[PDB]
């Protein structure tokens, strides 16, 4: 039934498209007039809070892929349940960067005057905290959940032999520098970017 | 592997553990040195089977005991793995139930043609192929009134599909044509089920290791059907599973394999089968390629086919541990490292 | 003006509200997902 | 035949006693179950007056 | 500056932080309530031992309604979009992570409470997994608690 | 302007699925946690009676929506304010959408519960501790659509 | 402006669902546990017009749904107020999106519960009570849309 | 008040009183043939004792007939949009819940006559179950009849 | 003009298209999946055969109902033709269409399941054509609806 | 006005759609009844050029549309009627949309009917009685089209 | 307007679509046929450069594409008519749309017909004819992209 | 009105695809293919660098979608006509989407090709000339947009 929908939504798009397109009026399908007439404090809550949202979505993720094979693998090897909670913690900092990065952004979210609202640094100041939100709660996501896959492994080569998770860490710390690269990223992204003004 | 542990995330690492109890080649090397069976048990309470024969205690201690309480923990872990399972899992768990369901169901009905009592044809059945009406295959004798009776509210009624009953009851003939077209209906439809809602990384590591059994119980219908059968190709087809490896165009050559020589130059076309009936114990090569397939289905992680090469390998186990104990006391040793370990 | 029916505040409501929802019908697939383990409540 | 059965078990059953009287009536030849279906033999129930049912 | 569909934003905020956060909190509570009904058939005494995930979901259905009542008093008919938009930001933000660590701890919640009853070491470790799983509301809930100060001003 | 025509729509429709989502959520966990009942009252029938509170408590879910409909029915009008239709919408989606989630908790508590404590009775005191934390899902989201409505009409122009 | 052309149209579409959606849980009701019947009363069949009462009930639920259809329908018309068809849609979508839940309710209970009481006897006053449980949803659902169509014309201009 | 676009949600309702009573009798009529089809291979002495499921489904879609020919004799170039709403509103009422019902007599009409053969006593009870299916579209007959009665009624 | 614009033969030259597509997706089904059991019921009985072709007329009759209001919808389409106008061919060629349809399934499945056993017993031939009457009205049902309407397609217009 | 700027492009959708379609249906037709031919004929070669029926009366539907689709083809103006293209578009669908269907019912047809005749020699006469209905379906969406096409210059200006 | 800016936007699409769509049923044809012949010559490697011919046949209709797209090409322009652009789209769906059928065909025949020629050897004459008819479906499309692009730019004015 | 200020975003997305759904096919056929080549080398190493052939056969593709974008790229211009911008759009879409096609048929192909070159060495040089009709359709797409993007500022004004 979904695809029911995503052909219907396609459909009326397209003849949408053609029928304003026909018509002489394929301009007022206006995309760039959407972005210089919709609010600016939209972009920027809304790359706030889906920065903080999308990290902790995958913090948590990761969370239960290398907790619940934690505890299912530390059945008959109990003495895992506590050295191998840094496979916890690695997924867990993911969190902690998009927390960092919303504050440091909503600190760039104050009152700008009606004057000078439309402007164009208010406007830049948007556009940057949205994109700047969802590379970093984008980033998290995917390296929490990169990282709970790789921490699930190393929680059950733990177990199979202890020699292993001196070995298999070493993959989750080359699955741990996507999150710190997107704390960077999103960092540079809105570094120009000033207050509203 | 990013929507597996919420389901299957306790279920994969205790069966992940219970792979590490697996015998290793030196285990197995330590337990051939043994002189006893006393000795072979304290030799075993030091691996994961510890105190499993406490209460027995060195007197009515036999090979067939060993045999018995080896596989009995092992069905005490599968069902423990499957009181923990839920949804597509624990329906997986149930179709590998039903091919032991199929085997007690033809070892039930073969117990009362030869008028064996009841109580005692019931502790040879399996005990992961329990249904709630197995002992009441007794009531009748044909195929039809153990069908409409009892066998419509199994979940077995489906596997029903190509046995006809031409109003002869039962000789030991038929209930073994009966045994192999219940278990071709059942490895189609698991292996309709493995491809239809198993995920992919579980799909094609439980395709071949359902399609091996698929080969292993053609060619075995294919060779047994030489000396106590005397059946039409036409027949004998209907009996063959069309899953495996080898069936659009070797099972069409083992149906009307006549001769030994028709079965062997019917499997030196297919790659994997080739060699195994020139020398040595053809079942020991099937065990062989069964644990080399068990294997290299546990270095694919979030898969639920480690379920199945996890049992596999554990009833391989129980069956080296009782060969060993077997030649330890009966004296002979001639052939006790016959065991197969990939572990 | 951007348009006079799909003004500014209206399209932007519309993406408010479809973000939220796509929240809510992925969090439904997954509660509604949640399968009961009845193995380990019967006596078998 | 399903009349029939009917006449004579309200008729002369009462002779047979109050105790031996149970309701099963109908008729299925379909294996679909097994109830419904008068003999003596069976303890599931019994025929109330000396009533045998010929099928040729 | 402030128009008529501004407190829109708002009020669906001060929903979907009630109403995301009690998904998460009935999902932790539901999927780990499963495992502690399957671990206390065969072990009784560990019944309010394992009653810990429920608890922690609770939790995070209370961090939840803190946000929910703190914005409804900072609605009006005449708010700015800045307001309503801010108010959006701590209603989304607290809401996809007590729905995230809602997931999580019912998914840790159950497999800690049958790892529990097999091996007694494993209630210490699943406390402290379900530990980092619960301050991710918090997490959640700093954002939020930070954007509603800066609501009126 | 601040009151326009199509300011009702909000307001019924927060009416609406106030009642709605709570009875999907109720009807699940009457269903779910019912079904349980049926199964487990064929071997052990003494026990019907205390098996059905996973189903009052889920009945209670739907009294949860019943309240706030009315409350937001009788707050409906002809020329009300775009801002207490928002309000009315948001206090309809708060008891609605919580109250499904609390529904979906307790049937799925109540199915597991209910079949648990037929073989061991101490998992009934259990069962309703887990079952008052899947309730007050549906309290909280009841307390939110209240103080809402409370602020639906308060200063309105 | 305050009273539009398109302004029955809610309300001609909530006279429409509040029998639609209404008739759907119904026929889920009657189906799935009609199902039921004729599995255990094959069995059983002194027990058809016992076990006729998830039916019943579902029935009752279809009943609901056309008592607020024939008067959603009296109160229609031309140059009606959008606010009356705002309130006409509400209230169609109150009886009809939650007696489907109710329909739900019943026959995925009733069902069960014609399986579970041919076994046991005293297990069908319990399935009586829980399917008392699962239609008054349905009836909350009527609730709101009567107290909700009394308010449609009641003082619109 | 009564634009051009208006016969379009009459010509609508025309079409989906039939349609969805329609596709409600032909799952209805479906299920029962092959419920019919499979018990009266060994029983063929009760075959037109099972058609009644059949009929049943039938009766539905003669309720989206009637209500289809009453709004096809109303409509008309120049009428209202209230009388155009009026007839979609209609249409929609039988056609969506003869559809429900047409489901409900499909399902209750398989698994009675596929259990009426077994249990001989279970036939009074599928014609009970099967009238508080058929009920569930003469529901949407009455709506339907109902609302066409006031499509124009006070109409300028 | 107002009443009768440009894009009025759209939704004409659409109720002129989905009368004779639909029904014939309805009566493909019919013929198909009953189609299958009259060859899968012929290798053991091949003696009825031509009685067996009752569900594949049945549906072939669908196709006909299909083609009969399309031939009537597209010899009433014209350039200045009015927006009711196409809107009620739209409803004809809808009502034909999606009534077919079902028609079509209800044939295909009966047909299957009455083919596939009255092979078995001889009695049920006279019953699966008392279930395929059934199935086949309702597209003569949405043949009438239709026929209604093109009787009202230019009728009082202007 | 009757004849604007975008009206060659219903005609080109219909050009393209008339043969498209057909295409596919062929296709269909083809691919399942070769499949039944080549796994059929193995073991009895014999049959080769006698089951060969299936693909030809797949294959003379997509002449269907290769006429239809050089009819429209040679219809299309830069200055033509709205009413022509959007005739060409209805025959084009008229063409497509039906012997995509007739191409389904005679590629199941076919290999259902070359699969068994095999095995009983007369069921060929009841394989092309079946397919002859089966293409008549294309043989009806044919005429339609060359009805609508017919008709798309007939009294336009 | 009657030749407006957007107008080489659907030739351009047209240019693509031919050879998009038929590459996408040429590589359908080449690879599930390929399976089939990589699969049948490990026991007879004598029928490789035999079974080979639905690669080939499946090669065909790519350049049947090309063909096509080359000639909708080099009739593009800045400033051609809109009509031009509508029918340069309509010749590359005709040849793209309908040689992915043709691929499907040459794809889901050529396997079932070279797997099935190595057991009998009088099975490929026949897989030669039913690949005629599933090949010469994509050279009908080409016949109306060809009677389509040489209307493109015949009397258009503007 | 002739050459807009958006014009470059349609140049932009063609110089885009060539790269993303080209990358993407040329994905497939290195990872399918690598698969068939890790399975059958584990009994046959001496094939290791025989069987090179299928993942350099889709490495060409990602090359042919490399020298599209990088020669689509060096048109790209501020003041670039909307034609211009249609037909780099054309061009991209003609190498990516024929690209993937292509990669497709090279992964499907060369896995099987390398599983049954290990067991038959008479099947490598069918499987060469297999690879080589499916990397022929990647050829044609380049052909197509080399031919294409040739067009893209001939007669373009304002």
């Amino acid at each position: 039934f979904s695809h029911f929908l995503y052909y219907l939504v396609l459909i009326v798009v397209i003849v949408y498209g053609l029928y304003k397109l026909f018509t002489g009026h394929g301009s007022d399908i206006n995309f760039g007039k959407f972005l210089l007439r919709t609010s600016p404090y939209m972009w920027a809550n809304l790359g706030i809070a889906l920065c903080v949202g999308l990290s902790v979505v995958g913090a948590a993720w990761g969370i239960f892929i290398t907790g619940s094979s934690m505890i299912g693998a530390g059945v008959r090897a109990p003495r895992i349940t506590t050295k191998n909670l840094i496979s916890i913690i690695f997924c867990e900092v993911v969190a902690i960067y998009g927390l960092i990065i919303a504050i440091v952004f909503s600190s760039k979210l104050t009152v700008a005057t009606a004057e000078n609202m439309y402007s164009k640094s208010n406007l830049y100041t948007g556009y940057s905290l949205f994109w700047a939100g969802i590379t970093v709660g984008a980033s998290n996501l995917i390296c929490g959940i990169a990282v709970g896959i790789t921490g699930a492994t190393a929680a059950i080569s733990d177990a199979a032999d202890s020699a292993l998770f001196v070995k298999i860490l070493v993959i989750e710390i080359f699955g741990s520098i996507l999150g710190l690269l997107g704390l960077i990223v999103g960092l540079l992204m809105a570094g120009k970017a000033s207050e509203f003004q | 592997g990013v929507y597996f542990n919420i389901d299957n995330g306790f279920i994969e690492g205790v069966v992940r553990g219970y792979r590490n109890g697996l015998l290793s080649n030196n285990q197995y090397i330590n337990l051939t040195q043994c002189d006893t069976l006393e000795d072979l048990k304290l030799q075993l309470s030091s691996t994961d089977y510890g105190n499993f024969l406490s209460s027995v205690s060195s007197e009515s201690l036999t090979t067939s005991l060993i045999q018995e309480y080896a596989s009995s923990k092992l069905y005490h872990e599968f069902n423990y793995i499957r009181d923990q399972s839920s949804g597509s899992t624990r329906k997986f768990m149930d179709y590998i139930t039903y091919g032991y369901m199929i085997d007690n169901v033809a070892l039930m009905i073969t117990g009362t043609i030869h008028d064996r009592d009841k109580g005692e044809i019931l502790q040879r059945c399996h005990p992961l192929g329990w249904f709630d009406t197995l002992p009441t295959l007794s009531v009748a004798t044909d195929l039809e009134s153990l069908y409409e009776t009892v066998l419509v509210d199994t979940p077995l009624a489906p596997y029903f599909k190509n046995c006809f009953d031409t109003a002869e009851e039962l000789d030991d003939m038929n209930i073994e044509i009966i045994r192999n077209k219940l278990y071709k209906a059942y490895l189609e439809d698991f292996y309709n089920f493995v491809t239809e809602e198993i995920p992919e990384p579980a799909k094609e590591c439980m395709q071949t290791l359902l399609g091996f059994e698929a080969d292993r119980r053609s060619i075995n219908i294919a060779l047994n059907s030489l000396q106590s059968s005397d059946i039409d190709p036409d027949l004998k087809s209907d009996l063959l599973p069309n899953i495996g490896k080898l069936y659009p165009l070797a099972t069409f050559h083992l149906a009307q394999a006549q001769d030994f020589e028709g079965v062997r130059a019917a499997l030196a076309n297919v790659y994997e089968y080739r060699g195994f009936l020139e020398t040595g114990n053809l079942e020991d090569h099937f065990y062989q390629l069964e644990m080399e397939l068990c294997r290299d289905a546990f270095t694919q992680q979030f898969a639920i086919s480690t379920v199945w090469a996890w049992m596999k390998s554990k009833e391989q186990e129980v069956r080296n541990i009782t060969w060993i104990a077997e030649c330890i006391a009966q004296n002979q040793r001639e052939r006790i490292n016959n065991y197969i370990s990939v572990y | 003006i951007l348009s006079s029916i799909w003004t500014e505040g209206l399209l932007m409501c519309l993406i408010v509200s479809a973000l939220l929802l796509f929240i809510l019908i992925v969090a439904l697939s997954w509660i509604s997902n949640l399968d009961i383990t009845y193995g380990a409540l019967e006596k078998s | 035949l399903s009349k029939c059965k009917s006449e004579l078990i309200d008729a002369f059953g009462f002779l047979g006693g109050n105790a031996f009287m149970k309701d099963k009536k109908g008729k299925i030849n379909k294996q679909d179950t097994s109830l419904h279906q008068y003999a003596s033999l069976v303890d599931t129930e019994y025929e109330p007056f000396v009533m045998y049912i010929i099928n040729l | 500056l402030c128009p008529v569909y501004a407190p829109f934003f708002g009020a669906i905020g001060c929903a979907s932080a009630i109403i995301f956060t009690s998904l998460g909190a009935a999902y932790g509570t539901a999927k780990s309530g499963v495992g502690i009904c399957a671990t206390c058939v065969l072990r009784p005494d560990l019944l309010f031992k394992n009653i810990v995930p429920v608890i922690m979901a609770g939790i995070i259905a209370i961090y939840g309604l803190v946000v929910s009542v703190l914005v409804c008093y900072s609605l009006g008919q005449k708010q700015a979009l800045y307001t309503g938009f801010i108010q959006l930001g701590a209603g989304l933000s607290v809401g996809l992570s007590g729905l995230a660590a809602g997931f999580a701890i019912g998914i840790v919640g159950d497999a800690g409470v049958r790892g529990s009853s097999q091996q007694p070491r494993l209630f210490v470790g699943m406390i402290l997994i379900l530990i980092f799983a619960e301050v991710l509301g918090l997490y959640g809930l700093i954002v939020a608690l930070l954007l509603n100060s800066r609501a009126t001003q």
